[PDB]
């Protein structure tokens, strides 16, 4: 099951600036223009990033890039990806990765998310490839490389199927999905956010409060986690079961999470619009020493 | 890794795999026996071999595991009752011979032929027939017919076969490691390896004996009074100081002498305690039958009847729809399923007979908890004095008139009290001498002290010395007189009864005297007594786990097989024939052949 | 104003467990090859297996029947399996004999319930049921939760067995006779065994408490999934996000809670 990929370009790691992001819901409270303070684990305002692309140039030239290493969890991790189309479609957290201890799989195949708790086999290069055929003329999820084989489950959750749009567009990129991953107590949170963004360049600028989607009671350790990407098989390009490969319109962004304290502000509804880092200049120590944004 | 362990896991692998085709075997015979059927004796045929073969393939293999480097005496006993050869040790031929005159034995007593001379017609079998001819009748010409064609036409005939019989199995009792075939009859109450408890097997006969001396008085006042009651009816046919004649003892070989109560009835006058006719005047059938048997069998402490015996057992007579054996059986399958096999009808003898089998299958019950070779009463009068002595406490008059049936304002005069007395002396006490010189007869003729010749002259010698009988015609070296009964026809034993007969009675004083009770024997009701119970149910629980001595100490406090019970409970008999025989003779004497 | 009342309040009971599956389930393992099925996340109701009047023998060790519904745990191991009804007694901690050391064994101690039902009407054929089986020789006694399958034939001599059969070489698995007419002891009794764990983990299974009936304009004592307080309940207008349950209000006060059934927001007002 376990197939590598070949014929991939090297590149220097790229780090980008993660200006006001990362603010998600600390706790389920209801507040309504009260300017709560929280000490909790957060990302930094203006903190550096790491930026992981996947583009594909035609020709003997340009860049091959498919990257989805096995970055570390410190903490929580923040994961930003601006897709063009459906290519990240899971992650993998654990601490071995391997048949030693156990792992999260949180993916999705076209169908809607698997979650499971198992000890799993997870190959070097794990992938969720797709297949564009010319008859029945249509982006079809027919690829499954993610692990051997699967023993000793204890949690399972797999929701309602659906469809999935795998048209693999061709422009600017259309929405993003922020990520906040923590574990400190067994259960695993995850804060989910949606906002459509028109750029092709570098992390939209902005503010968006994350809401908590889901809390799954596993008790595991995460030490390190890795993205899951998508691939397309199709004519143009031959090869083997490790070549052959094309890509494109794929970038996430991981920040690491850190204590901190914030002074969220929220509106006459109960969502948070406005937060300030503290520990980012003598002027936010003002800022939260007074506990206003009138200075 | 010894020879101890192997063998328990032998035993175990041997109790689990004959289980299930045990239980399988006794179904197929309780549908047989229920359903007469050509389909249903295919079935029990088939279930009989499979289970013959194999008891027979779990015999080498038992073979091979030596005795004498065995510790436990659980898994000795079990491997002495399981590496029995029996009639393994042979030819081909002989054990085949051997069958062949036990079959043609068997088939020649069961068919019988009466054929009375110029009557081409009216030759019956063992149905009704000679019977009732030599039971119900008063006339010395017919009986003595009956009694000499029934021990010249189907006795002389089995002369030679027995003899051939009786040298096939001394062969074989001596080429299994035994004496003559009597030692092999006489091995079930050998108890070896126990200090203390130990029984030898030659001691049974001293034993035998011993009792006998001491049954003596009571049986030589019991044939006076029959005498003096038998010279009434048949004048000038028995003298007062002779031998009773052979044919005049209402059976055909003697064995029963109940049929002599209608002539011996000491107060004519009084009527017996016989419930029948109080029984159909309300609502009475055999499930209410068995349900106060089971009220009896709960009062002294024994557990109620299991649920598959009610709804599994044949209690009714089908009628003509099935046809099924109506003779009282109590089956145990072997799985925990006990039911019985009786057609009960709404008379008092079914009453009695009804827990009679209740206590065969309390027995089996308390011994279900044991391996399956052990699964069986400690000896072979066990089993059924345990049910002969419910039978007795079950037909006083305290219990009749406690359940309800005999009238409460009942008085109890001694002159009933003395003709159940009476019935019950020549019911048990007059089988004890015929036993007795039956089995001590078939002892010396397998052993060798009787040679070929001089069978029935020695076998009447002794009918006139121990027994008080003499024949009517006299009998040559060519007839075959002993042969003429059903056990000795079919190979089986005969001190079984005497031994039973000699139980029961300890049983009863020992279970009396612990429920407290005062005054006779005769009248001791075991019931609303929990002592008696556990005393009791301590005994039903080893079978053949523990030797047949431990048991008798358990339930009795003696060793040995005493006749004191017997003498006390025909006490009140013994002295009411000792005053009545006063004036006439007591005893007999021989040489008074009637030729 | 002294609060005198009982709100406590908790979301709706939704699935429950697969009890209904593995209690009533038509096809049973034997007992060398007892099934272990995970119950790990559903809200066990024992109420309803602890009412049933169907069970023949129902001890639980370690923890009462009564507060069976009053924990938490992680994991719910159920292992089914048919066994005799004379050694029904042998499932249970410290007992010995023949299916305890050498098919299923109980530890010393043990937090969970045994539950065991006559099955001869369905367990049960006319000629013989031989489907059951069980293992009757071992070379040695099995650990607590232990599951053997492995069918080499026993050895009780010195000579060693060569695959087949010989004078001490038995096979391993003896089958069960079940006939419809037996008695009881030997009938099938359908046994199964609910074993409670407690490790370094968020407990998924927990007692099922429902709810009470609402007071909403009294001085209460309410509970709304592990709240309290006390105060009067009047329906606010503060429209809450989908996911905030309760809500504070300015010096972190307790003002405004979720009811977790009709999903409906109101206020917290302090008594008189
Ligand atoms: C190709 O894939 C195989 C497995 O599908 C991987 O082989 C591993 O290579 C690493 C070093 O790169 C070793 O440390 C592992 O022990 C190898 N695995 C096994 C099972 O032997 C790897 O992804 C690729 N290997 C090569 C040689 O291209
Ligand atoms: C995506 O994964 C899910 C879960 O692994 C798949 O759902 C299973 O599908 C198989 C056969 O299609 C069924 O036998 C299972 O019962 C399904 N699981 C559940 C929980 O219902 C789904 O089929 C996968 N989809 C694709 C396109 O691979
Ligand atoms: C012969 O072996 C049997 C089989 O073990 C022994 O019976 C055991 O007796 C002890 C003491 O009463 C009980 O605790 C065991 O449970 C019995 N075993 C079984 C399997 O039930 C018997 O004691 C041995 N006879 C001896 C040693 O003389
Ligand atoms: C055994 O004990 C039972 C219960 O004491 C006796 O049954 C009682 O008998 C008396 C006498 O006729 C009745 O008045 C009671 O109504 C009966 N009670 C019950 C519950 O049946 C029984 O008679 C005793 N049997 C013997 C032989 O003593
Ligand atoms: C197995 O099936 C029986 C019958 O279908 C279930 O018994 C029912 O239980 C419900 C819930 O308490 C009652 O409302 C019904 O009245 C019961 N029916 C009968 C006929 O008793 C039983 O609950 C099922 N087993 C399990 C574990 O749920
Ligand atoms: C919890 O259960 C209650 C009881 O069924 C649900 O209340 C029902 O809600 C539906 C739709 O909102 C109404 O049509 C019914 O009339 C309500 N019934 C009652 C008795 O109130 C409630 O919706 C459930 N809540 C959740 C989250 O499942
Ligand atoms: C982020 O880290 C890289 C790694 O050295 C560094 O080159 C870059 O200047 C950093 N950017 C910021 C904004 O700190
Ligand atoms: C139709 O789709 C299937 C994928 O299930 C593909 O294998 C096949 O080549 C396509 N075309 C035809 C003509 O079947
Ligand atoms: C599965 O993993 C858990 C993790 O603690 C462990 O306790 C359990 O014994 C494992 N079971 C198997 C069958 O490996
Ligand atoms: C990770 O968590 C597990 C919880 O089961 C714990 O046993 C382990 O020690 C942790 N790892 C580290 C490095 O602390
Ligand atoms: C707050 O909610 C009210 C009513 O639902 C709505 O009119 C208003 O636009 C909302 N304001 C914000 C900032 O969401
Ligand atoms: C008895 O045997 C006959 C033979 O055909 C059968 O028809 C009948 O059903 C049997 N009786 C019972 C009670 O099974
Ligand atoms: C049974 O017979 C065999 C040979 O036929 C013999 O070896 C064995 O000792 C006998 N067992 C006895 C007499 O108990
Ligand atoms: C025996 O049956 C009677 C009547 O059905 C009952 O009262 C008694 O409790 C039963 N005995 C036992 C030990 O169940
Ligand atoms: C029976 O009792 C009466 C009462 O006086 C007595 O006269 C009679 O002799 C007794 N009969 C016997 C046989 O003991």
């Amino acid at each position: 099951q376990c197939v590598n990929l070949t014929t991939r370009t090297q590149l220097p790691p790229a780090y980008t600036n993660s200006f006001t992001r990362g603010v998600y819901y600390p706790d389920k409270v209801f507040r309504s223009s009260v300017l709560h303070s929280t000490q909790d684990l957060f990302l930094p305002f203006f903190s550096n990033v790491t930026w992981f692309h996947a583009i594909h140039v035609s020709g003997t030239n340009g860049t091959k890039r498919f990257d989805n290493p096995v970055l570390p969890f410190n903490d929580g991790v923040y994961f930003a990806s601006t897709e063009k189309s459906n290519i990240i479609r899971g992650w993998i957290f654990g601490t071995t990765l391997d048949s030693k201890t156990q792992s999260l799989l949180i993916v999705n195949n076209a169908t809607n998310v698997v979650i499971k708790v198992c000890e799993f086999q997870f190959c070097n290069d794990p992938f969720l490839g797709v297949y564009y055929h010319k008859n029945n003329k249509s982006w079809m999820e027919s690829e499954f490389r993610v692990y051997s084989s699967a023993n000793n489950c204890t949690f399972e959750y797999v929701s309602q199927p659906f469809l999935m749009d795998l048209e693999g567009k061709q422009g600017n990129f259309k929405n993003l999905r922020e990520f906040v991953f923590k574990n400190i107590d067994g259960y695993f949170k995850i804060y989910s956010k949606h906002t459509p963004i028109n750029l092709v360049r570098d992390l939209p600028q902005g503010f968006s409060a994350l809401e908590p989607l889901v809390d799954l009671p596993i008790g595991i350790n995460i030490t390190r986690f890795q993205t899951l990407l998508a691939l397309h098989r199709s004519y143009l390009t031959p090869g083997d079961s490790s070549s052959g490969w094309t890509a494109g319109a794929a970038a996430y962004y991981v920040g690491y999470l850190q204590p901190r304290t914030f002074l969220l502000k929220y509106n006459e509804n109960g969502t948070i619009t406005d937060a300030v880092d503290c520990a980012l200049d003598p002027l936010s120590e003002t800022k939260c020493t007074l506990k206003s944004f009138t200075v | 890794s010894t020879i101890e362990e192997q063998a328990k896991t032998f035993l175990d692998k041997f109790n689990h795999e004959a289980e299930d085709l045990f239980y399988q075997s006794s179904l197929a015979s309780w549908n047989y026996n229920t359903n007469i059927t050509e389909e249903n004796v295919q079935n029990m045929n088939n279930a009989g071999d499979k289970w013959s073969a194999f008891l027979k393939e779990q015999s080498t293999l038992a073979q091979m595991y030596p005795l004498q480097e065995i510790q436990n005496l659980t898994v000795k006993l079990q491997l002495q009752a399981l590496q029995q050869n029996g009639s393994s040790v042979l030819s081909e031929d002989k054990s085949k011979r051997l069958n062949t005159i036990l079959n043609t034995m068997s088939t020649i007593y069961s068919t019988g032929k009466v054929c009375n001379p110029d009557n081409p017609q009216e030759c019956l079998l063992l149905e009704p027939g000679l019977n009732e001819i030599m039971a119900n009748s008063l006339d010395y010409n017919e009986r003595l017919w009956a009694w000499e064609s029934w021990r010249s036409e189907v006795g002389k005939q089995l002369r030679p076969l027995y003899e051939e019989y009786v040298v096939l199995k001394n062969e074989m009792a001596r080429a299994n490691h035994y004496e003559d075939y009597g030692d092999y009859w006489r091995g079930d109450y050998e108890v070896n390896g126990v200090d203390g408890y130990d029984y030898s097997r030659g001691q049974l006969i001293e034993d035998v004996e011993h009792t006998f001396e001491e049954i003596k008085p009571l049986y030589e006042h019991l044939h006076a009074y029959v005498r003096a009651k038998l010279m009434n009816a048949y004048p000038s046919y028995i003298s007062p100081i002779g031998c009773l004649p052979a044919h005049l003892l209402g059976d055909m070989w003697g064995r029963f002498w109940t049929n002599l109560y209608s002539l011996t009835v000491p107060f004519g006058q009084k009527p017996n305690i016989d419930v029948t006719d109080a029984m159909v005047d309300q609502a009475w059938d055999a499930q209410r039958i068995f349900k106060e048997a089971e009220k009896f069998f709960v009062s002294v402490g024994l557990p109620n009847m299991t649920q598959g015996f009610w709804e599994n057992s044949m209690l009714t007579d089908p009628g003509n729809v099935q046809k099924a054996v109506c003779h009282p059986t109590a089956w145990d399958l072997g799985k925990g399923d006990f039911r019985i096999l009786m057609c009960t009808k709404v008379t008092m003898d079914d009453f009695l007979t009804a827990h009679h089998e209740m206590g065969h299958i309390q027995y089996d019950m308390a011994y279900a908890a044991q391996p399956f070779l052990l699964r069986n009463g400690a000896n072979e009068g066990f089993h059924e004095a345990v049910g002969e002595i419910m039978s007795l406490s079950a037909a006083t008059p305290k219990h009749l008139k406690s359940i309800g049936l005999l009238s409460p304002d009942f008085q109890e005069d001694n002159e009933t009290e003395i003709n159940f007395l009476l019935k019950q002396a020549l019911t048990i006490v007059g089988t004890l001498p015929f036993t007795y010189m039956l089995e001590k007869w078939r002892w010396m003729v397998f052993k060798g002290e009787i040679p070929k010749d001089q069978w029935m002259k020695k076998w009447w010698e002794m009918k006139r010395e121990i027994v008080g009988v003499v024949e009517p015609v006299p009998h040559d070296e060519t007839y075959c007189d002993p042969a003429s009964l059903f056990h000795v026809s079919n190979d089986y034993s005969f001190i079984r009864y005497y031994t039973r007969t000699l139980y029961q009675f300890q049983f009863q004083e020992a279970l009396c005297q612990a429920a407290k009770h005062e005054g006779p024997l005769h009248k001791c009701d075991i019931s609303n007594s929990t002592e008696a119970g556990q005393k009791l149910f301590n005994m039903l629980r080893l079978g053949k786990s523990e030797p047949w001595t431990l048991a008798l100490e358990n339930v009795v406090g003696a060793k040995n097989m005493n006749v004191r019970p017997l003498l006390n409970y025909f006490e009140p008999l013994f002295t009411w024939l000792k005053d009545q025989n006063k004036n006439s003779f007591v005893g007999w004497s021989t040489d008074w052949s009637p030729y």
